[PDB]
RNA sequence: CCCGGGCCUUGUACACACCGCCCGUCACACCAUGGGAGUGGGUUGCUCCAGAAGUAGCUAGUCUAACCGCAAGGGGGACGGUUACCACGGAGUGAUUCAUGACUGGGGUGAAGUCGUAACAAGGUAGCCGUAGGGGAACCUGCGGCUGGAUC
RNA sequence: AGUUGGUGGGGUAAAGGCCUACCAAGGCGACGAUCCGUAACUGGUCUGAGAGGAUGAUCAGUCACACUGGAACUGAGACACGGUCCAGACUCCUACGGGAGGCAGCAGUGGGGAAUAUUGGACAAUGGGCGAAAGCCUGAUCCAGCCAUGCCGCGUGUGUGAAGAAGGUCUUCGGAUUGUAAAGCACUUUAAGUUGGGAGGAAGGGCAGUAAGUUAAUACCUUGCUGUUUUGACGUUACCAACAGAAUAAGCACCGGCUAACUUCGUGCCAGCAGCCGCGGUAAUACGAAGGGUGCAAGCGUUAAUCGGAAUUACUGGGCGUAAAGCGCGCGUAGGUGGUUCAGCAAGUUGGAUGUGAAAUCCCCGGGCUCAACCUGGGAACUGCAUCCAAAACUACUGAGCUAGAGUACGGUAGAGGGUGGUGGAAUUUCCUGUGUAGCGGUGAAAUGCGUAGAUAUAGGAAGGAACACCAGUGGCGAAGGCGACCACCUGGACUGAUACUGACACUGAGGUGCGAAAGCGUGGGGAGCAAACAGGAUUAGAUACCCUGGUAGUCCACGCCGUAAACGAUGUCGACUAGCCGUUGGGAUCCUUGAGAUCUUAGUGGCGCAGCUAACGCGAUAAGUCGACCGCCUGGGGAGUACGGCCGCAAGGUUAAAACUCAAAUGAAUUGACGGGGGCCCGCACAAGCGGUGGAGCAUGUGGUUUAAUUCGAAGCAACGCGAAGA
RNA sequence: GAAGGUGCGCCGGCUAGGGUGAAGGAUUUACUCCGUAAGCUCUGGCUGGUCGAAGAUACCAGGCCGCUGCGACUGUUUAU
């Protein structure tokens, strides 16, 4: 606190390190689904949610969400990887694209289409 | 002991905290310029020095309705960070009412005659 | 003195309110990580070898328009040779960093299983701190210290 | 180790270890050298009230690079993108002997990626190169092609219009809502389409004439005018008129709170949502859909990233008694800061001037595109640096002083302050002897144990070790850790009174160094009691414990090491100020000279308490109040004071000290309740004293279980079981 | 001696110092001290040239490194 403190040893700035570090800076990446599953939440919730494992084109193996109701992607497929994590999925902190590459966008899905690559019927 | 004038200001606003009517303590040119200031702004009645081998310096106190006069009284240039300020950069007390001392080239002398005079200084304590 | 109840005060890590809370080992799963005989890459230090072209020095030599000249040939030059510098490449020996590695150690999270009940009330041996020894485990014991201890 | 200087010489356009010969041992570095990782730098850009934080696209200045490494040549200028030489990797041609190339120029391709465009036109303009000029080249440049990528501007119609039309949704079944919204009636038609007109970006060149300059010349040439002919890539221009018809033009996100905006239907902890709180387990404003509404609009949301909010790194502008945070404690180096008076100086400080702080951008006032975006004129600013001139209040320096801080000289006082040696008493244990006889010891009770080989008890004697009862006291001393028998010796500090002396000699203190409980470690001694480990006896479901009986290290001494504690007042040191009241220790002064108390003052040590502070508890002259100097430390919990490396250690370990991952909280104080194998008081067939019973027997009833075709259903501790049932 | 590497012959040019040492001087006291040109002798430094395939040229004269068991180590022992 003291002004002599201080100039010897300036006051110092934590960086907080990003919650998407395998998205690299980008807004998205591109990835292929290494397995398909459906896990437990937490404490509170309870439900079957449907994450799968992607192999980023950087390298890093991530788990993300697959939102919306029901999905077409199994092994081997190309998806688009998005930040934001899941509060009650331990270990997801990405979001697949509904809508591109190969994860089709939910079927007659009516409002709020456009989160979830929906077209307009 | 290492800031003899910020044991002014402090002896000065420990009385109007305890309701002294005066206050003594050794004297020196800035304790009695200060005083100067003090006493032509209006905010002490009046003080005199002791002239003796030790001289003392002696300030009655003012008191409008029981509330001492100077509401706060704080210094600024203390001999850790000595602080020195422009004829602009002065600083406005309470939008102007107070008086921030600032010791510049021609005497020890307000804000307000500073920025008239156009000669900054050290800010020593502002007053309120 | 046993049970239940009423008032005051006290301690509480309880508020689902002691039929509370809560600790640790062990069993299973997942995750990250330390150690690890090693294994595979990146970068780099030092000590040397090497020396293409080029530049400069010297001259085994060969050739030669400007200048001089008797018109012999000199002056100068070019090439060649050679030395100095030095890139590539090579050798040895270190350092550092990244990734992996049988096995091994703890840590965290778990839908809850086994063994106890260590702390929270004087938690039923007050608790905690340092240290030492011991024990399936929370822990126990000794020595010193503290109150962040109840009754009095 | 050409490393750092010097000398001579060489070398450069130029100084210089730039190079070399010799001489000397120098040079840089906690003011961070060297090394590792990253990175072009700046004007600027984003964000922010600002201070700051993040960043270095477009444009501008500098730099470096040109397939990789190196080298020179020419040239004013290069060690040269589209130049040369050599070596290397790659691609290609070959007749196998050898050759060619370098899109990080403009297009374009393959590849990588979430992702970024045409194999376009012209030198018309402005520049550049060449040329006398004409003129040529110019993927610079000027334009065009694609992309909502962003900013800006416009449109997708306007008025009237109840039938409150139909349909949808909700419904209380009345009705409401969609909704003047539609339909209809009138109306205009930006923009788009078609047609027509239509600037400016153009400066100039050629030709001919004329005038002036020049030269001996009227010739040639240069310049100024006159007339004519010619130059626009874009472009099929901006811009302006006419025709036609509402005709060609609305979608996205959200509606539980934060946050503007709600019902129904389907689902039912499933499906799913989700930035946080969280929602969903059968009547969901939170899921999916519908209607309605909300916000935005050719855009709307999500992600990724920065700043802000975040005063959440606190300079502006935070904290450290208990929430995270005062080093265990001294001394002290660098540093930081320093009582008071006079004079000088002018580095800081202040004012002014000058130069510079490139242009663009930010900002202010204007101008031009129909406005805006955009362009542009001028100004402001660039908070900085350098020089000069003035000033001397404060800081720094210099010189001279002063005693208020600090210290020295003297007498005295108290003290478990420390070290070295002796000495004493009480007690325990062990041993010897006498008396004396069935227990002693221990516990809740026992047992292990001791005892008839005579224990315990009692008396006499001896040895040995450890600690010092009473005094004893929020008493004393010590920097802290700590220090309690007495005496002798050696020795530090504090307190106290006056006089005398120095004269700021001070404070704090990163590194550093010294001391530092207990445990522990090493060598040697010692060993009475106690007692980790260990053994046995109990208790217990178990008891690696609590309890008992023994008992080793250790505790003790000397010399070394360790270097940690709830090393705490959980409160760093130093200085000053701010009501009081009641004790106590060592002094001093005055009344009391009192015999024996009282009043001031000082250094400590305690308890209340005004103000003030505090989240509260509480602190409150021994501050956590008002300040000042310096230092140390904190930035959510766990991981973790752990791993790794370094230093230290004989070891145990200490010290310095992370990250991944994970959680949405951990935390402090205080309040209400509840609870306690906490305390105080009181009551009830609760206990105590008795009367008679149940549980043993036979019968009645109900319940569980079993069985049945059903043994109908409910009631489930007290508070269900002769209950609903007051009667199958 | 970890490992590993460089130089090394001969002949010149320049150059730095040991020792000894008539002189001379001193103590011109004496088996005295200081010192000394040349000459002998020893140790270097910096450069140039030169021959050979090769210069520590013969004889002479460590091989080295990594992991692991045992014994700490030098030593002693079954004369055969
Ligand atoms: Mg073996
Ligand atoms: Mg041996
Ligand atoms: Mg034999």
């Amino acid at each position: 606190a003291t002004i002599n403190q201080l100039v010897r040893k300036p006051r110092k700035r934590m960086v907080d390190k990003s919650d998407v570090p395998a998205l690299q800076n980008c807004p998205q990446r591109r990835g292929v689904c290494t397995r398909v599953y459906t896990t437990t939440p937490k404490k509170p919730n309870s439900a079957l949610r449907k994450v799968c494992r992607v192999r980023l084109t950087n390298g890093f193996e991530v788990s993300s969400y697959i939102g919306g109701e029901g999905h077409n992607l199994q092994e081997h497929s190309v998806v688009l990887i998005r930040g934001g994590r899941v509060k009650d999925l331990p270990g997801v902190r990405y979001h697949t694209v509904r809508g591109s590459l190969d994860t089709s966008g939910v079927k007659d899905r009516k409002q709020g289409r456009s989160k979830y690559g929906a077209k307009r019927p | 002991m290492q800031d003899p004038l910020a044991d002014m200001l402090t002896r000065i606003r420990n009385a109007q905290m305890a309701e002294k009517t005066v206050v003594s303590m050794p004297s020196s040119k800035l304790k009695a310029a200060v005083a100067k200031v003090l006493k032509d702004e209006g905010y002490i009645a009046d003080f005199q020095i002791s002239s003796e081998v030790k001289p003392q310096l002696s300030i009655e106190l003012k008191y409008f309705e029981g509330k001492p006069v100077i509401e706060e009284v704080k210094r600024i240039s203390r001999p850790g960070l000595r602080q020195y300020k422009s004829v602009e950069q002065l600083p406005k007390v309470r939008g102007g009412l107070g008086v921030s001392i600032v010791s510049t080239n021609k005497g020890v002398m307000t804000d307000r005659a500073a920025r008239a005079a156009g000669v900054g200084g050290e800010v020593l304590c502002t007053v309120f």
